[PDB]
């Protein structure tokens, strides 16, 4: 009907229950790989010349706080990296 | 911002809900789809980058008011082509494409105080000659307009209001 | 087991689509039955959304939209050493001269 909340309450409700949930803060994902540049999504706490830990012993560089993603640079070999990591 | 994006689907939309005389449902059914796209989470993994059918898939497990074919189908071709945030959007344009098609329009009167109502009736028998359209009030109230009143419908404005007498005589002066 | 599927074909740069927790990593090799010869396709890019960027290794005039691919866990790999010695061989190190087969012990 109307659902004014219930609607609202109602898709709270099944959001949480098909677990959907958000990333946390300094947390993000690769979403994608070329030629030695990185765009993250996540990271909703990086902030611009930040450090970004990758898997391996390695850095990014964050230059880039776009709306919905971060765009950072790989400092060593990028060939290893994959989305979703 | 979503205009000239959302404008094909809303006609599709509209087009298909003509031919099966269930307009009434639709408007509705994308009402919903509009306000879980307004969520928290879901707003994120709508920004997020997944491969067009997870997101479709994703999506459609929180809808059960839409129905099982015609709503998925719309939202799965929204997927695949990444547009879901347009969904506010699409619901906009398909209600005023209904409004055309019903030949049903809205008009605003802006006014200094309430009206006497047989004023409202002269106001809205007049705008149904000004437009063709069966023309619903919603009266509102502003002391700007000191006396008068103000008649929008639309994009096309009458400015009785003493107000705009005042300024349109000062900048002769 | 192939797992991709063509997605576009743009002169020699092909793209393709796998799931999205498989992606190949970046100078992977992949392969596809172009007719009934296969071709090798080396990666260039990580697009967005688990759709991969790459370059054909061959002529890519036949290839359809939604061919199967086979991704190769490993960079393009040649035969090296010794017995490559008065050979002539292409990139992806298949024997040239007429010879037959390379006795290649190690890639």
């Amino acid at each position: 009907q109307l659902n004014s909340t219930e609607i609202s309450e109602l898709i709270k409700q099944r959001i949480a229950q098909f677990n959907v949930v958000s990333e946390a803060h300094n947390e993000g994902t690769i979403v994608s790989v070329s030629d030695g540049v990185i765009r993250i999504h996540g990271l909703a706490d990086a902030m611009q010349g930040e450090m970004i830990s990758l898997p391996g012993n390695r850095y990014a560089i964050a230059l880039n706080l776009e709306r919905d993603s971060v765009g950072a640079v790989v400092m060593g070999p990028y060939a290893d990296l994959a989305e979703g990591m | 911002e979503f205009i000239t994006v959302a404008r094909p689907y809303a006609k599709a939309a509209f087009d298909f809900a003509v031919e099966h005389q269930s307009v009434e449902r639709w408007q509705d059914m994308l009402a919903f789809a509009a306000e879980v796209t307004k969520n928290e989470q879901m707003a994120e993994l709508l920004s997020g980058a997944l491969a067009p059918e997870t997101l479709a898939e994703s999506f459609i497990a929180v809808a059960g008011e839409q129905l099982d074919e015609n709503g998925q189908n719309l939202i799965r071709v929204m997927a695949e082509n990444g547009r879901l945030n347009a969904l506010p959007d699409v619901l906009e344009q398909f209600i005023h494409l209904r409004a055309v098609s019903e030949a049903t329009a809205e008009v605003d009167v802006i006014s200094a105080a309430a009206l006497s109502e047989q004023q409202l009736a002269k106001i809205s028998a007049a705008m149904e000659k000004r437009l063709s359209r069966k023309v619903k009030l919603n009266a509102k109230i502003d002391k700007s307009v000191m006396a008068g009143v103000i008649i929008r419908a639309g994009d096309m404005v009458i400015d009785g209001s003493v107000r705009g007498r005042l300024e349109r005589l000062a900048d002769v002066l | 087991m192939a797992t991709g599927k063509i997605v576009q074909v743009i002169g020699a740069v092909v793209d393709v689509e796998f799931p999205q927790d498989a992606v190949p990593r970046v100078y992977d090799a992949l392969e596809v039955q172009n007719g009934n010869e296969r071709l090798v396709l080396e990666v260039q890019q990580q697009l967005g959304g688990g759709i991969v960027r790459t370059i054909a290794m061959g002529s890519s005039d036949g290839l359809r939209r939604g061919l199967d691919v086979k991704d190769l866990e490993h960079p393009i790999e040649v035969p090296v050493g010794k017995a490559t010695l008065g050979r002539i061989m292409n990139v992806l190190g298949e024997p040239v001269d007429m010879k037959g087969e390379i006795g290649e012990e190690e890639r």
